RNA sequence: AGAGGUGAAAUUCUUAGAUUUUCUGGAGACGAACAACUGCGAAAGCAUUUGUCUAAAAUACUUCCAUUAAUCAAGAACGAAAGUUAAGGGAGUGAAGACGAUCAGAUACCGUCGUAAUCUUAACCAUAAACUAUGCCGACUAGGUGUUGGAUGAAAGUGCUUCCUUCAGUACCUUAUGAGAAAUCAAAGUCUUUGGGUUCU
RNA sequence: GGGUAAUUGGCGCAGUUGGUUAGCGCGCGGGUCUCAUAAUCCCGAGGUCGUGAGUUCGAUCCUCACAUUACCCA
RNA sequence: AUCCGACUGUUUAAUUAAAACAUAGCAUUGUGAAAAGCCACAACUGGUAUUAACACAAUGUGAUUUCUGCCCAGUGCUUUG
């Protein structure tokens, strides 16, 4: 019964969008369609932060980060609770 | 060697961490003339656990005992997540493994990520419709 | 030839034979290091 | 096994600190001359620890021996590279990026490619949640991008090449020369390749290193 | 002196030096991040740089012609993937096939290998949840927030940016003495107060 | 006929380094904790192809088996 | 209507003219050269060769159409030191 009014993706006046693949689980999904999430992580703790700290030349170091952008599909994502279940007026609610 | 007073010698440590083990080894700055290799899978016999934090911490004190023996006494850090179109994230030895280095006694230089990323994509493996579990 | 005779007409013989053979002998397929379809 | 010996790295004296680290080999035996190991190895230095000044903590230097004095090597110039955790922190949504490359000749007879890159900018006062550019504009930027290198390399000399990277004069005088089509931000030389060498000439190399 | 791989392990590679680090040359596919409820095309589709050829809108116009138009049985051009023919190419992935595991059985889901195919050139085939499950042209009916490309008029600039109008494309929100069996819908409204034109089922 | 290698615990392997002459993984029986599985740490037992030395051993001719390559006048 | 061979072609001079041989098509193997592949000669020297991988040489099967499954333990051939 058209549970949802877009169809589950974001796309309007195209006719096809290359795909990309699950970072767990290796399945193709379209562009539009995955879900993405961008990472800003730190190397170690924090504790082994300061140990690096003390260790260290320069007297004044910073660690570096990380940056992954991943993406995942449907069923590899709610599963990992990324994303939950919601009722039905709340499914309308984006940001 | 020869150092003068008070002056450290240098040496690049290449970590990686792969979700099945932790390689530790340590060469020169110019990456010939290799001088440790501990690897972590030497230190249990499970065959699993090899990349647990407990592997990777034995492993680190055994290149740390080798590497005060020889001479050197810091070290550059090079960290690998074996990320080609296997995974982009690192191990649970890595941490591990840093950690150790740290308490051991050396200093500690400098820090990199030097997965090697693709522009390019061969195709990866478990064709479409993924790996079902 | 050595291929000759026989009550079904077949070789009875490996079809391959080796680099060093004399000549009268060498006749089938000559130091062959592999046999069948190509896959590749 | 180890029965080795241990020799000295020296930098050219277009930096500062020109001792830089030590490196191991075997011992000579028959016919294994122990100098044939040593020459034509490559070296990474971040060039934090080459100049002494942690702003300059990006941008890798790489450096390769060619003369080996009885206890030293003396490493001249080889390419750069931008330590990519600096180059991943640049790169935000809603912005565009314009990037180019070219192939150059020096005085000297070197051949080199340089790889710019680049972003776009605010102009504050728009109130507007993107910075978008039209395709022309970065057609033009880019060729504006090209013209520069090659003027700026095929001028003069390899070690005034390698000075002028230091600074990144090249940088901001294409930022300039770009403000009439769209504000750019922080615009970098990303990475040098060394293509082709003339020929070792151990005398203008010792003179390098005075 | 181990490496791979797994929920745990086998099959598999290795003191004839595997896995691991550095440099050099070759090969074939692919074009990350930027990248969007954004752009173009009749649909299928289209994403590294530069050159040439070739069309297509939209906007502006006190330019030319003057009904030259709408929709269309028969007929024609294009038409994903797989598949067929011939010559190339042949890294990665991998219908078939062979093993190793799990299980009461497992011709499967997991793992180690691996043929055709996937790529190019020249020909066929004409089918998909080929989907907005909504034919095409015209008129009328309601408020707001955005965004892509032109033009008009006005302010901060250090002949460029912001703002106000208007045309064309494209989304969303609220509401309907409007409609529906309802889900819902700006068309799926202007329908027992039933007839603007036309094709297919 | 000649040359080489190997035979050790319930299985598979180390010791052949004479004034110490016997060792380890799978095993085997008791605690440990294991939503009913799991890395688990203490232990007890388990023997040298066969006869003799200027000797304290695995050092000597030979004899039984096994594998490989090669040899041939009653 | 059935069997064999696809077809034109060839053969045991003097008992067998055929379903036997050849054939186009398909597939496999060796070789970059006068120090190579295959073959002749007692030696010295030759054939392919007035040639050069769209070539020369050694074998199987036998037009078109639709197909060509599993086995490398045995015997051959072949690769590394
Ligand atoms: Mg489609
Ligand atoms: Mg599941
Ligand atoms: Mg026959
Ligand atoms: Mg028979
Ligand atoms: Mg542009
Ligand atoms: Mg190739
Ligand atoms: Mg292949
Ligand atoms: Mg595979
Ligand atoms: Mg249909
Ligand atoms: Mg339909
Ligand atoms: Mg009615
Ligand atoms: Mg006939
Ligand atoms: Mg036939
Ligand atoms: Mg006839
Ligand atoms: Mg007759
Ligand atoms: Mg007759
Ligand atoms: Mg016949
Ligand atoms: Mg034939
Ligand atoms: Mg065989």
């Amino acid at each position: 019964p058209k549970k949802r009014r877009n169809g589950g993706r974001s796309k309007h006046n195209r006719g096809h969008v290359n795909p990309l693949r699950c970072s767990n689980c290796g399945r193709c999904v379209p562009k539009d369609k995955a879900i993405k999430r961008f990472n800003i992580r730190n190397i170690v703790d924090t504790s082994a932060q300061r140990d690096i700290k003390e260790a260290s030349v320069y007297s004044t170091f910073q660690l570096p980060k990380l940056y992954i952008k991943q993406c995942y599909c449907v069923s590899c994502a709610i599963h990992s609770r990324f994303v939950r279940v919601r009722s039905r007026e709340q499914r309308r609610v984006r940001k | 060697p020869q150092p003068k007073e008070g002056e450290l010698v240098f040496g690049v440590a290449h970590i990686f961490a792969s979700f099945n083990d932790t390689f530790i080894h340590v060469t020169d700055l110019s990456g010939r003339e290799t001088l440790v290799r501990i690897t972590g899978g030497m230190k249990v016999k499970a065959d699993r656990d090899e990349s647990s934090p407990y592997a990777a911490m034995m492993a680190a004190q055994d290149v740390a005992a080798r590497l005060k023996e020889l001479g050197v006494t810091a070290i550059h850090i090079k960290l690998r997540a074996s990320g080609g179109t296997k995974s982009k994230t690192p191990g649970p030895g890595a941490q591990s493994a840093l950690r150790a280095l740290a308490r051991s006694g050396l200093k500690i230089g400098r820090i990199e990520d030097v997965t090697p990323i693709p522009t390019d994509s061969t195709r990866k493996k478990s064709g479409r419709r993924g790996r079902r579990l | 030839h050595p291929h000759g005779g026989g009550n079904h007409q077949h070789i009875g013989h490996p079809s391959t034979v080796s680099r060093s053979a004399p000549a009268g002998q060498k006749v089938g397929l000559i130091a062959a290091r592999r046999t069948g379809l190509l896959r590749g | 096994f180890t029965k080795k010996e241990w020799y000295d790295l020296k930098a050219p004296k277009m930096f500062l600190v020109r001792n830089f680290g030590k490196t191991l080999v075997t011992k000579t035996i028959g016919k294994k001359l122990a100098t044939d190991s040593l020459k034509g190895r490559i070296y990474e230095v971040n060039l934090a620890d080459l100049n002494n000044d942690e702003d300059q903590a990006h941008k890798k230097i790489k450096l390769s021996c060619d003369h080996i004095i009885n206890r030293d090597c003396y490493t001249d110039f080889c390419g750069l590279s931008i330590t990519r955790d600096k180059l991943c922190s640049l790169i935000r949504k809603g912005y565009t990026l314009i990037e180019g490359h070219t192939d150059v000749k020096t005085l000297d007879n070197y051949h080199l490619r340089m790889f710019c890159i680049a972003f776009t900018k605010k102009r504050q006062n728009q109130t507007k949640s993107t910075c978008y550019a039209q395709t022309s504009q970065i057609k033009k930027i880019r060729k504006k991008m090209v013209d520069i290198m090659t003027a700026e390399a095929s001028k003069v000399l390899l070690k005034d090449l390698v000075k002028k990277f230091i600074p990144e004069s090249i940088g901001k005088e294409i930022e300039k020369q770009c403000k009439k089509i769209y504000p750019l931000q922080n615009v970098l030389i990303r990475k040098v390749k060394i293509l082709k060498r003339p020929k070792l000439d151990i005398s203008k190399l010792m003179e390098l290193h005075t």
